[PDB]
RNA sequence: GGCCAGAACCAGCCCUACUGCAUUAUCCUGUCGGGGAUCAAAAUCCGGCGGGCAACGAAGUGCAAGAAUGGGUCUUGG
RNA sequence: UCGAACCACCUAGUAGCUGGUUCACAUCGAAGUUUCCCUCAGGAUAGCUGGUGCUAGUAGAAGUAUUGUGCGGUAAAGCAA
RNA sequence: UUAGGGAUAUGUGGCGUCAAAACUUAUGGGCUCAUUCUCGAUACGUGAAAAGGGUUGGUGGAUCCACCGGCCCCGAAAAUGGAUGACGCUUAAGCCCAAUUAGUGAUUGCCCAUUAUUCCUUUGGUAAGGGCGGAAACAAAGGAGAAAGUGUAGCCCUUCCGAUGUAGAUGUGGCCUGGAGGUUAGGACGAAGCUUAUGGCGUGAGCCUAAGAUGGACCGGCCUCUAGUGCAGAUCUUGGUUGGCGUA
RNA sequence: AUCGAAUCGCCACCUACAAGACUGGAGCUUGCUCCCUCGAAGGCGCCAAGUAUAUUCAUGAUCACAAGACA
RNA sequence: CGACGUCGCUUUUUGAUCCUUCGAUGUCGGCUCUUCCUAACCUAGCGCCGCAGAAGACGCUAAGGGUUGGAUUGUUCACCCACUGACAGGGAACGUGAGCUGGGUUUAGACCGUCGUGAGACAGGUUGGUUUUACCCUACUUAGCUGGAAAUUGCGAGAA
């Protein structure tokens, strides 16, 4: 929440709605090491980067092994003082916000600002819905990566049953938005199709030259 | 890729001295990174065999055979390799290549991945092209059918170098990042 | 102006592009035979006989001496 | 203050043992091995190092080859010697 | 294998992130699936035997049987929570081979040293050379210098080679302190002493200037001589101070 | 109101979804044939509100943060 | 069950060594209190016996929870009397002395036996024999005040 005073400042400056430049990444069936890696080499040089549906992420392996990893990890804990010791995220969006932080100098105010410039969601939220579309890191897809007749195993299914609380509710919230999506894409459906057919009409209305370039470089 | 390994053929004999005015001489083919492994394989064979040492002998010639036009044929390899549990081993393999060369490459990538054996410890015995109807292994002959025709699935198809990007949008081609 | 910058030229140095000579035969190409397969063929393969330069930027091969004369030097001095 | 009191002096007693030992650059640069010692936590002695040179500055050179000519009883082999 | 600095190129080791390099290279070939110390990626070295059995190879024999190899699995049990360095990796970022932009055209993919080559500067030589009879001419309103020399603010110039180091040896027109014989200066228009975001010089020991809104009467340089002549620590000596602490 | 600043693509056509061992549609002969919009392009934006013989630019004097920014 | 052989594991036994500590790291046992391991005594599930039933044996997963009261002895160990579902084995500087205790071992007093000419000796027996200091840092237990997202700044702007 923004303070009095910098509303104030606002207001005195004049200014119009400002928002940096934020790439956002659509995670569903991408290799979490990988898609790892790639973040924090962009995020050490400076982006800034939010990533949607991370319970959708893919590991290698069968779910009763990387299950059984989890609990290795967690039963690291200081004997002497719990609340000292190792704190242990459930949360998908967590375990990704955790890997990409191993994997940068997180002891440096470098390391700092480039984690503090990453924001992790389960699903698609409403404030990050309607900001443009998302990308897609090739080189970390499930479908490129995986030899097809393997098991792999889906984030969210290892951290329900690991502690993960909020599975159903996430499920619901995603079926709301693609109904909703769904809806209003099957709306403006006749807006598409009225500007297509401008762009085909307007041929026979341009000047034959021109037709003639568009022609020679294929956009005919 | 081209092979790794070319043909060489290598003429050589004893010094002729009082003993023996008129040594005889020997051909040896090989298949060798260069000629100077060309010429250590061919004085290795001459000591083990005719007691003959690389100090007291010369080299008449050391060539390159060249290969012959590429077509798609049957390979029959005899080769051997030691080991110290086993001794020596002796095999006899069939591949599908477009020369001699490209086979015995082959025949060494092969024997590398399947038996952990290396360059120094393996002998080539002989090498030739077969007729389809002498195969007889499956694997092989399975390529020659009349009507051979099979699709392309599970393919990884990376872009032109010039062209790779890091970030790009989720159901078209346009470069976010790079 | 004994300050800060840009460009030009000179000497030196550094890194580029532009390349000829030897070799090829277990090879190249016709024809006859058998051999294979087919639905009938061809092709992979083996003998003879006649010609040869696989020469497109031939060849993954053994040497190479191509600046009469392209850029860098806040890495050197004018 | 006692398995030999206290005070002053010989007395700054002796210690092969423990501790210390005050400015800067430059040219060079080791040894824990030999022999003897009531010698084994120490010395003397040769070796390794520094300084000073003397002598006609290529000399009487060499942790290396080649050729010629001597020496040897380990590795291996043998028990049918 | 090491004087003070640039540029270029390499060694050992590497090229998923941490972390520079294949923004995860190829238009290279095979093999491997590992459920609570959680396969593997451990040169030296810092885990594993006898004996046994899922896939992929090889010798023989029949008309399907024995044999023996690769990778994997069992055999394999300890004391704080934990270690291919961490995350992670399985169309590997694992193991065995093999390349350099790829059957297209012949020769060095890339990254990182107190090493190699080259350039600038210093210092010392078993150092190597040249010059040193002032050529001539020239007032303000082209300039200076030019020493027969171990060592300096080096007599001047050119050239080549070496440069780390405990114990230890030696050298220095090398630095600093109290006093003596000489010589030359300074001071009430302010000596010694003391203070410093006062700069300048020297590789350095140190030297010199500035300011004092400090002080109030002595003292600097150079050549020789001389010694009770240089401090961070000795459960060091003497004096003062100090955290514990407004605490027990 | 100090405030001078670094940042230099925007859209009410992307901003919905799923699959890479099967993507436009059929046919049997199951890898071939035939048909179609021919199966590797989000739309704009880059100096006349649109492809035409219209129109002010200096002396800010040869580089210098871009002396300008609500596209 | 398993001879004759043969291969391994462990550091809860004793040896072997002499790397650290001699201007000092308090040393046996018990009491108190916590935590860890599994080579599993009881409690939960399974499999198999030479398992008719009952009572048992030999295995596998499994360390979540339990594992006692007394006589003699300084004991650890041992043995006996009882109760019980059962009375398993170990590590933590042979856990734990500025936490206790001081019975043992190991000063100076004294007696006995054996040894010695003697002063004296004996991993032989016996009796008597000072247990010091926390107010410092950290750890732990409770108890108060208070800034801060560029984690104190930029005006550097991201709403589940
Ligand atoms: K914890
Ligand atoms: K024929
Ligand atoms: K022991
Ligand atoms: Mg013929
Ligand atoms: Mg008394
Ligand atoms: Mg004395
Ligand atoms: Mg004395
Ligand atoms: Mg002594
Ligand atoms: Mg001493
Ligand atoms: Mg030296
Ligand atoms: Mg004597
Ligand atoms: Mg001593
Ligand atoms: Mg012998
Ligand atoms: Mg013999
Ligand atoms: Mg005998
Ligand atoms: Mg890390
Ligand atoms: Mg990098
Ligand atoms: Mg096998
Ligand atoms: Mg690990
Ligand atoms: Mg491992
Ligand atoms: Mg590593
Ligand atoms: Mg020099
Ligand atoms: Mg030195
Ligand atoms: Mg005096
Ligand atoms: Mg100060
Ligand atoms: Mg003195
Ligand atoms: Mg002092
Ligand atoms: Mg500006
Ligand atoms: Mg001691
Ligand atoms: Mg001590
Ligand atoms: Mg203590
Ligand atoms: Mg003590
Ligand atoms: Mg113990
Ligand atoms: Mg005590
Ligand atoms: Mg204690
Ligand atoms: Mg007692
Ligand atoms: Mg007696
Ligand atoms: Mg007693
Ligand atoms: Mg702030
Ligand atoms: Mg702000």
């Amino acid at each position: 929440f923004p303070s009095r005073k910098d509303a104030f400042r606002a207001q005195r400056k004049g200014a119009k709605k400002h928002r940096p430049e934020i790439i956002v990444i659509d995670l569903k069936d991408h290799v979490l090491g990988r898609a790892a890696a790639v973040v924090a080499k962009q995020l050490l040089l400076g982006k800034k980067i939010t990533v949607v549906r991370c319970e959708q992420l893919n590991i290698a392996g069968t779910e009763i092994r990387n299950k059984i990893k989890y609990l290795q990890y967690l039963r690291k804990r200081k004997l002497t003082n719990p609340t000292k010791g190792p704190f242990h995220h459930r949360a998908p969006s967590d375990v990704f916000v955790r890997t990409v932080r191993s994997m940068l100098p997180r002891y440096t105010k470098r390391g700092m600002k480039a984690l503090n410039s990453l924001v992790a969601y389960e699903g698609i939220p409403p404030n990050v819905v309607r900001t443009g579309g998302r990308v897609v890191i090739p080189r970390a897809q499930r479908h490129v990566c995986y030899r097809s007749e393997r098991p792999y195993t889906v984030l969210g299914n290892m951290c329900k049953h690991v502690g993960w609380k909020y599975s159903d509710v996430v499920a619901n919230l995603e079926k709301a938005r693609v109904e909703k999506a769904s809806r209003h894409h099957e709306k403006q459906a006749k807006l598409r199709d009225a500007w297509k057919s401008a762009r085909k009409e307007a041929l026979a209305k341009m000047p034959k030259h021109n037709v003639e370039v568009l022609k020679k470089f294929g956009y005919a | 890729v081209k092979p790794h390994l070319r043909h060489y053929q290598v003429v050589g004999r004893e010094s002729p001295s009082e003993k023996n005015p008129e040594p005889t001489v020997y051909k040896f083919e090989v298949f060798a990174p260069n000629f100077v492994v060309a010429k250590s394989r061919f004085w290795r064979m001459m000591r083990v065999k005719n007691k003959v040492k690389a100090t007291h002998g010369d080299v008449l010639s050391c060539k390159v055979v060249k290969d012959a036009k590429l077509v798609a044929r049957n390979y029959l390899v005899d080769i051997a390799y030691y080991s110290q549990r086993c001794g020596y081993t002796r095999m006899v393999k069939e591949f599908r290549d477009v020369s001699k060369t490209g086979a015995v490459s082959q025949a060494y990538h092969d024997l590398a991945s399947r038996h952990r054996a290396r360059y120094h410890n393996i002998e080539v015995l002989n090498v030739k092209s077969i007729p389809d109807h002498e195969v007889k292994h499956l694997s092989i002959a399975q390529y020659h059918a009349p009507n051979l025709s099979f699709p392309l699935l599970q393919r990884r198809t990376k872009a032109t170098r010039k062209d790779r990007a890091i970030f790009v949008k989720k159901n078209t081609k346009r470069a976010v990042v790079a």
